[PDB]
Parts: structure tokens; sequence; C-alpha cells
RNA sequence: CACAAACGCGUCUCAGAGAUAAUUAAUGAUUUAAUCUUAACCUAAUUAACUCAUAAUAAAUCCAGCCCUAGAACAGGGCACA
């Protein structure tokens, strides 16, 4: 690139901020791509000893969509240490109290279990809604695509689509709906 | 491409305190204790606070004075 | 379609039924020799809970499902359609098929938790406090076994229990 | 030139005081029962500083109240400088009170024991007697 | 003792490191590592994972061509299966045997 | 409206000078892709 | 109720019904026929 | 390859297309590498030192012929 | 109770909201009846935990010496009018 030695090294090991929307996206699929960016497993210059790592900003974390009945079946448990201090909280209850706890715990368990996990979690920014400080917004570079295609409801289909889809059956005229 | 933000600290860089006296380069300092200092740097560089503390004489002395250099 | 009208006119009640024009089946189906409507249009093993345009033709205006006798579906497909409609309602789709109750919409509650592919009902599942190790693991169901016969373009079997 | 005064509203909280505990006395009621009362004296009570609602808790404003007068010669440089700007002698103990926005008082306003009318139920917070190890 | 055992693991660890760099540089072009390798071997390009990692870092343009080559070869394989199987081998899928 | 050089840097002022450095290196035929110096027998 | 393993109808008026993820034998004439699957 | 083009082989490039020449500099021996095997509480230790001969090459020039079908 | 204190046998104070399990009831479809629904929407009566409102904590950088209802040491509160 004919760069000088100093600016060439700075450009290669630059930090990049990413934006990742969370509107109706499962936290597991949200954490899978977020874990890669935090570690730096997307840079061909990756190495665990090096401090390569990218900030990730996740917005709309109150609107995550757990698949199946995991809102009532999955539980998050912790112990305060004192006797009789074992607390088990359902996924729905935890999300009702701390909006970003579901996503943060999902990522916190997927990163490597070394001592760098504490360091690389500090680069993760979570926001319940689209209320981001202007300082954070000016740092962003690009937005990652949503991992799950959000299905559209019946009222979101245009009248052209409704007429295009064939009518499968012919109901009788004398039936009362 | 967007135009270069040249005059961003236009007044911050060059501010005249008054037109009767010469400007003063008084860099005020607080010199916070080790406690508040580390938590200021950790928030500044988006790191933890455990690596900003110094180390003992044993680890300092065993570092190589002249590490090999390539290129 | 027929509708019932009940009118009160001075201590006299009049009940009458009126016939409303009904949309008919499309003229040319790809498979005219089929028996039930699903396999007549080559829709066998090709629909899921997302296909609202299909599931909105075998349901009542207030969220219920039409009987198998009227529609003509085979028993195997009728249960699959019944399962998809239940999953569609819980997923948040079909918002105009809920009954209208003016008194109940004003007292809002905790915001709805987005969900999809819910096999059971929200009020009938108990938390898994004691999950268990890998040799005896309580797996949370997702989707329904009735939809395991759908075509898989990837080729990997669908993971129903996870 | 005090701050504007608003009429009472439901759910409003008032400002407390800092008092000095003198001792105990016996007191009798009209039914013949005997009660013990503790004499709490307010010596020097002035509101010191006012913190906005969004800078302290986000729900209720904070009003700072000082204790009895102490000597200037044994306080910190910052503490003496803070009182010099307001124009009051140094205080012994300083506490933070949670007060709603409709009951804010301009700093430097003196407070008296008449702030409490007889018949009311009040709380008391202070360091208990230390018995060592 | 730890010196010799780590020496055996030195070759394994570096091989694992190269695959992560190849996967990272392949995902940047929208192509997974399993698809990038098998569809490059079908083009009779015998490059080990060591030099592919080096091309990924110091040759961003060339690694794109190899990634572009793999994607074109992969899209030809699917076309043959989708057809009757009697389609003449693709312009890039033709096998050249040296003898 | 034609790109001739581009340079990174910590700040805009430092990066802009590096952009001129790349432009001068390309104009003077002293890039890093230049033909290596010939050492064969004349 | 009577928590039992297998549900059987003791009289012809007992009707099966699935509530809260379990099958319940509800009877109107004889309340003693109420059974609950475990 | 170069900045603007790159040539791939299947799996090798012909000798008439690209010529690469290298010059031998040093024919030396590697540093002493230690290979030891040990088994617990069986009194078995084997220590041997390996000195692998090595050669250092200098690559001088890479030339591309303009013959290409 | 032979210290200016400690102490009990003596005196004082002790709380709102959410949320639930079994169970009970309304509306209603697969099954145009009926039916509390691992059918949908809305809604009702309802164990204890638990969570929270709320309350406590809050001043960076006088400190040699003396006093102290502060204290093992180290700390802490007083030393202007007393
Ligand atoms: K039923
Ligand atoms: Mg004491
Ligand atoms: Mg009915
Ligand atoms: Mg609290
Ligand atoms: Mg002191
Ligand atoms: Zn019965």
């Amino acid at each position: 690139s004919s760069f000088s030695k100093a600016p060439q090294q700075w450009a290669t090991f630059a930090r990049v901020w990413y934006l990742l929307d969370g509107k109706m996206q499962p936290p597991g699929k949200l954490a899978a791509m977020a874990s890669v960016k935090l570690q730096g497993l997307h840079k061909p210059v990756y190495h665990q000893l090096s401090d390569c790592g990218d900030h990730v900003v996740i917005m709309n974390t109150r609107h995550i969509a757990f698949s199946g009945n995991k809102w009532e079946q999955k539980v998050y448990s912790s112990h305060t240490g004192y006797p009789g201090g074992f607390r088990q909280v359902t996924a729905a209850q935890l999300h009702q109290k701390d909006p970003v706890a579901i996503v943060k715990l999902a990522i916190y368990g997927m990163l490597p279990k070394n001592l760098h996990r504490r360091t690389m979690m500090q680069r993760l920014h979570l926001f319940p809604d689209e209320d981001i400080p202007e300082d954070i917004l000016k740092n962003l570079v690009e937005e990652l695509p949503q991992p799950r295609k959000v299905p559209r409801r019946l009222d979101e289909y245009t009248q052209e689509e409704i007429e295009a889809f064939p009518r499968v059956w012919s109901p009788p005229e004398d039936y009362r709906l | 491409t967007k135009p270069i933000p040249r005059p961003d600290p236009v007044h911050n860089i060059e501010e005249t305190h008054d037109l009767v006296l010469k400007t003063r380069l008084e860099e005020k300092g607080e010199h916070l204790e080790q406690g508040p200092m580390i938590e200021q740097l950790s928030k500044m560089f988006f790191t933890t606070k455990h690596r900003w503390y110094p180390r003992g004489q044993y680890h300092r002395r065993r570092r190589k004075p002249n590490p090999p250099k390539d290129r | 379609f027929r509708e019932v009208v009940e009118i009160l006119d001075g201590k006299t009640t009049i009940i009458e039924g009126r016939i409303t024009e009904t949309p008919q089946e499309s003229p040319n189906p790809p498979n005219p020799t089929g028996q039930c409507p699903i396999c007549r249009w080559n829709l066998k093993h090709k629909y899921n809970y997302e296909d609202v345009l299909l599931l909105s033709q075998f349901i009542r205006p207030h969220g219920g499902m039409l009987p198998r006798r009227i529609t003509g579906l085979c028993q195997e497909e009728h249960l699959k359609i019944e399962e998809c409609v239940k999953m569609a309602h819980r997923a948040g789709l079909l918002p105009n098929h809920r009954p209208k109750l003016p008194e109940g919409f004003v007292p809002k509650s905790k915001p709805r938790l987005n969900r999809y592919l819910t096999r059971w009902s929200p009020r009938s599942v108990k938390p898994i406090y004691n999950k268990g190790h890998r040799w005896n693991k309580v797996r949370m169901p997702v989707g329904s076994p009735l939809l395991k016969d759908n075509v898989s373009y990837s080729g990997r079997p669908l993971l129903l229990y996870h | 030139e005090p701050w504007p005064i608003h009429p009472w509203e439901p759910g409003s909280s008032r400002v407390g005081l800092i008092a000095l505990k003198l001792g105990m006395m016996p007191l009798w009621t009209k039914d013949g029962q005997k009660h013990v009362v503790t004499l709490l004296q307010v010596q020097d009570c002035h509101v010191l500083k006012y913190t906005p609602k969004e800078n302290h808790n986000g729900r209720m404003a904070a009003l700072t109240v000082g204790g009895k007068t102490v000597s200037h010669f044994h306080k910190s440089a910052s503490i003496l400088e803070f009182y010099q700007e307001l124009g009051l002698p140094p205080k012994q103990k300083v506490k933070i009170f949670n007060v709603t926005e409709n009951a804010v008082i301009k700093p430097g306003t003196p407070l008296y024991a008449a702030h409490f009318r007889p018949g009311q139920y009040v709380d008391v917070t202070a360091k208990t007697i230390g018995k060592g190890f | 003792v730890k010196c010799t055992r780590a020496r055996r693991l030195k070759k394994r660890s570096l091989r694992t490191l190269w695959i992560n760099r190849i996967t990272a540089a392949s995902q940047e072009h929208g192509l997974k590592y399993p698809a990038f390798i098998i569809n490059l071997i079908k083009c009779q390009v015998e490059l080990n994972r060591k030099v592919l990692a080096d091309l990924a870092i110091y040759e961003p343009k060339t690694f794109k061509s190899l990634a572009a080559l793999a994607k074109r070869r992969r899209e030809e394989g699917f076309a043959a299966a989708l057809g009757d199987g009697k389609e003449p081998d693709g312009i890039f899928s033709r096998v050249v045997q040296h003898r | 409206r034609k790109l001739i050089a581009e340079g990174p840097g910590e700040t805009v002022l430092v990066a802009e000078e590096e952009a001129a450095r790349v432009a001068l290196r390309k104009l003077f035929g002293f890039t890093e892709n230049r033909r290596p110096w010939d050492y064969s027998k004349p | 109720f009577k928590t039992k393993g297998v549900l059987k109808k003791r009289c012809r008026d007992c009707y099966l019904v699935k509530r809260r993820g379990r099958w319940f034998i509800y009877c109107k004439t004889n309340p003693k026929h109420k059974q609950r699957q475990m | 390859g170069a900045d603007n083009f790159t040539l791939l082989g299947k799996p090798l490039l012909g000798k008439e297309l690209v010529r690469v020449e290298a010059t031998v500099i040093e024919k030396t021996e590697s540093w002493p590498k230690i290979n030891m095997k040990f088994q617990k509480r069986k009194n078995y230790q084997r220590k041997r030192i390996t000195v692998n001969p090595q050669t250092v090459l200098r690559i001088n020039s890479i030339e591309i012929a303009p013959c290409l079908c």
C-alpha cells in the first residue's frame, strides 16, 4: 500500500464499531455473530495473544423473540453465597426486570472462558430501545444483517399479494362463519 | 466521501482569554489517587481495571532489555 | 356465507338469515385429480406456520377453525393445519382474527413477549428448575412433530427438541 | 427572595431536621398511663444545597441539611471554602434528605423545631452506641 | 518433557490458526470455509492452508480471485445436479490429466 | 474528482499528510510494488 | 380429586377434558368420580 | 501474480512461462533440540539431542515469459 | 449498681405493591350443541416464597498535641464562644 510503517500498522489493527438490530431476533442467533466480532474471528490477522477486537452495539433488546416455549421453560439461576440464597428466575421474569440481561448472559456464556472474556465484554454495548447517545452513534461503521427473516403478519400483506395467492377451496354458500 | 471536518476544534484549540493580557498555558491538573485514576483510564480505553496496576520487581527485571526486531 | 340478524322492535323479536356472496375456488388447479384441497394445489409438505395466506382460508372470523367436513381436508392434513393455526396465533400473526371486546382493551397489561414456533400454550408449561446433565437432559420442545414431513432443501432433519 | 411555594399535594414529602439528643423524661397521658419521651433539641439547622431530580435519583430531589455549628480551625480546606460561598459557619454532621419537587426550599433557609407539629409520627436515624469488639 | 509434547502440538496449533484465518477471510466474501476448500480442490489447485493464510493477509486481491474461483466452481456443480446429469462438464470443471 | 492517493492515520491532520506521502511516492516512481533492482550480470 | 395414573369412567356421565397439560375426569352427578392424571 | 494479474496452475505452471532462480548462502546446523520421554514411577528416562542440518536460500529474481495461449 | 457507666427482670419500635401452585368461574372453536383453553383474544376469584417501592450509606486531599458516651493496633468525632 506504500504506507509508512507507523500508519500501516495502525490501519491494520484498527477497531471497528458494528450495529446489530434486535427487533424480533432470537438471542442465540444474535449472540452467535456478536461473539465472533468481539473475539476478532472475522479478521484474517486474528491471534489470541493480540488485542484484536471490535465493538458491537446491539439495540432493541427488549423485543427479542425466544423460539418455542423458552419464555416459560428456560430458567436463569444464581446463588448469592449466603445459606438459603439460591434464586431461580424464569426467562420471562428476568426479561421483565432487566431488559438486557437475556442477551448479555447469552453472549457472556459463548465467549472463550479465559481472562480476556472480562476485557472483551466491556466493548459490548446493549440498549433496550433505539435511544443511543450521540457519542456512540458517531463511532459506528456498518450494520450487520439480521440473522432471522421476520415474517410479516396478515395485515402487512398488500392487496395485490392477497389477490395473487390462489383460493384453495370453495366454501358452501349456506354455512355460517 | 464526505468533506474534511477541518474546523472542528476551531475555537477550542485557539482561545484568547483576553485582549489586554497575554494568553496563559495553564494546564490545570487534579492528580487523582490510584483509585479514581485507573477507573478513568479503563473507561477511556474500554478495558478492565486489573491491567493498569504495576507489577513487582521480579516480573520487571526478567523482561528482555533488547527484544529481537524483524524487518 | 350466511349471517343471522336479530332485531328488537317494540316487544317483537325478528330473526332472519341473509345470504352474502361467497368467493369461489380459483379456476385452474395444477393437479385437477386431487382429492383434498391441500394436495389438489401441490401444497402437500410445502407450507409452514409462516404461510398466513394459506392458514387464513380455513379459520373463522373470530379465530376458530372450520370443521373438516366443510373444508374437505384429509385427516392427516387437517391436524397439521390445526397445529399451524395454533402456532400462528401464538406467534403474533393474524391480528384481525381476535374477538372484539371494547371494555378489555383499555386495561393494558405487561407488554407481549414475542415468540414463534410455540408447541404448547403459554399458561400450561412449568419452568425446568432441574434441567439435568447431558446423559438425561430435559429438552425444550420447539415446533411440532406433525411438521417433520416438510421438504428440507438443506437436507438436514429439523431439530424439533432443543 | 425565596423560591416559590406550592400548595400541598398527595404523595408529597417534606424536609427533615438535624437535632441533638439531650436525654429522657417521663410523661403521663390523660388515661393515667406513663410514657417516656426523649428530648431532641434543634441547635443550628440550615439547608445547605439543592440537587436536581435528574442528578440525584431520578425520582425525587435531594436537599442537604447541616448539623450544629463547629469551629473553623478543624475543618478541611474544601469544607471551609464551601461554607464561605454560602455564608454560614461550618456544620458537624451533614445528611441527605429525599424531597419531592413541590417542597423544595432555597438553600440557606433556617429550620426550627416548629417544623413538626405535635400529633405526628416521625422517624429517627443516628449511629447507635458502639460497644467495640 | 513438556518441550517435546508441545513440539508435537506446535504443528497442530498452527494448522488450527491457519484455518481460522482462512475462514475469517472467506466469510468476508460471503463463502464458508467448507465450500471454499472443496470447490478449490475441484479446480486442481493444490495450495496448502499455510500459503492460503498468507495470501489472505498480504494478498487481499488475489485471495478474492481464489474466492471468486471457488464460488464459480461451486455454482457449476449445483447446475449439473439440477439438470439431467448429462450436461457437459463446466468450463471450469473440466479435469486435465497430465500423462 | 479522481483518486490518486489515500492514507490512514490517528487524526485527520496526520492522515492527510500520509495521503500526500503516498501521492509523492507514486509520482516519483518509488512505490513498494516497483520493479526490484536488477542484480544480474550486465 | 384423586391423583391416579390411568383414567377410567366410573359412570356414563364422566367426560374427559384436557386442562393445564393433564387429562381430568370431571363428573357432574357424582363428584367422587373426579380424577386427575399424574 | 502481481498487482493487476495472477496466474493459477493445474496444479503446476509450465517451465516456459515462469522462471525462478535462487542462490544458496549458508549450509549450517540447527540449534540443539531436546527430545525427552518420561514415564511415572517406572524409572524410564530417555534424553537425546537432535542437530538437523539446514540450508539457507536467497531468491534473486522471478521472471514471467510473455508466452501464454 | 461503693465510677460519671454497663446491664435485665425494665422501657421503646416492627410496614405497602407486584407476582404466583392446586383449584374455581366467564366467553368460545376443532365437534355451528356442550366444554375454565399444552385452541386463540379479553377477563375474574386465588398459598407461601420471591422481586420491588421505600428507608439506611453520601463533603476526595486541617490533623503535631490534648479530650471523647470512638477504639485491640490503625481508624473516627470534638479542641470559636465552653
Ligand atoms: K373440548
Ligand atoms: Mg466504646
Ligand atoms: Mg358453542
Ligand atoms: Mg431495593
Ligand atoms: Mg477527625
Ligand atoms: Zn361419573
